[PDB]
């Protein structure tokens, strides 16, 4: 293990996704994908 | 790096003509009053970096010595 | 970050500040990709025009930081560096082809509410997410404006800034500048009279451009803040290292026996 821990749980924020809470502006990002 | 405006003649790696970097084998002749700037072939000095200068609170001495 | 907002606490837990030891100052942004590895731009470490060539003794990284200047004791981790790795084909002539570097932390860190790795994209991720008009997100402690009246101090933020910016079409990127753009770069930002603004600026470079996947709810670093002609100028765009295109080199370095 030269990479270390963190790959399996990457990209998931403890204060957001882990708590099923959205940050104040992520909605904007998704709107950009949709319309 | 952000290329910003050349601030004296002879500089390169800065914005010389409009919003265009004046690159390595070139140098920037600064227009004064009513003159355009010109990026010309020649040896230039990179515009010095602006120090990202602050008032940092001191961290433990252990992270230096 | 020009035209951004104060980031919420814990918004970008992969955010890393690269710091010079003596004088103490912010050098660049960087990102955390594991308990042990930090990604940044090559030019943050090696840049001959500024006589810049850092060794591991010159630098610290700071993680889980929200404030720019405070020392946040119960919250931030300061780490030394074991090794610097600069992409071997990094071409600091012609604006920074392959502007990518890996820093190996002297010690593995604990994760926390404020410290957590970002995902690196794979093929599917790149194919799904990299489309003109799709918005990503840039974060950093750099200048809030390209220029100032009195002092740089006046454009410096108290807290980490964030801005959301759209990927721009390659032809539009190429048309916006006379610098040769390679496949190792992409540009992002609003077109004039899109009626929104924003950009990376001085002190943000080496920092991450991330996108959230709708498919798995995970954040991915598609970019590294690499270069710009000014900040937030009309008809100009931020340029970013294409992380996915350089992933093979990332894998090589990390999978190597030694580290
Ligand atoms: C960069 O770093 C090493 C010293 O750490 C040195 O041997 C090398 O020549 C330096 N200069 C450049 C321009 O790479
Ligand atoms: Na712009």
């Amino acid at each position: 293990k030269t990479f270390g821990a963190g790959e399996a749980d990457c990209g998931l924020r403890p204060l957001f996704e882990k708590k099923q809470v959205q940050d104040q502006t992520e909605k904007e990002l998704f709107e950009s994908y949709i319309e | 790096v952000v290329y910003t405006d050349c601030t004296e003649s002879g500089q390169n790696l800065c914005l010389c003509e409009g919003s265009n970097v004046x690159g390595q084998g070139n140098k920037c002749i600064l227009g004064s009053d009513g003159e355009k700037n010109q990026x010309v072939t020649g040896e230039g000095t990179p515009k010095p970096q602006s120090h990202n200068d602050g008032d940092f609170e001191e961290i433990p001495e252990e992270y230096l010595q | 970050i020009v035209e951004g907002q104060d980031a919420e606490v814990g918004l970008s837990p992969w955010q890393v500040m690269l710091f010079r030891k003596s004088p103490q100052e912010l050098l660049c942004g960087a990102s955390l990709i594991s308990d042990r590895w930090v990604l940044t731009a090559a030019h943050c470490l090696l840049y001959p025009p500024w006589d810049k060539n850092f060794t591991v003794d010159d630098l610290l990284v700071r993680i889980g930081k929200h404030s720019r200047t405070r020392y946040e004791r119960k919250v931030e981790k300061i780490s030394m560096l074991d090794k610097i790795y600069i992409h071997p084909r990094y071409n600091w002539k012609e604006n920074l082809d392959r502007d990518i570097a890996l820093l190996k932390l002297k010690r593995p860190i604990e994760l926390s509410d404020y410290i957590h790795p970002v995902c690196l994209p794979d093929k599917q991720t790149a194919a799904k997410l990299l489309h003109a008009g799709f918005k990503g997100r840039v974060t950093g402690w750099g200048n809030r404006r390209e220029t100032w009246t009195t002092s740089v101090a006046e454009v410096q933020p108290s807290v980490l800034q964030v801005v959301n910016l759209p990927l721009v079409e390659r032809p539009v990127c190429k048309a916006s500048t006379r610098i040769r753009i390679t496949d190792n770069m992409f540009c992002a930002g609003y077109k004039p009279g899109e009626g929104k603004r924003g950009d990376a600026c001085e002190g943000d470079s080496g920092g991450p451009f991330v996108m959230k996947s709708p498919y798995n709810n995970r954040w991915y670093q598609m970019g590294i803040v690499s270069w710009g002609e000014g900040c937030d100028r009309d008809g100009k765009y931020g340029f970013y290292t294409h992380v996915f295109r350089l992933k093979k080199w990332i894998q090589k370095v990390i999978d190597r026996l030694g580290s």
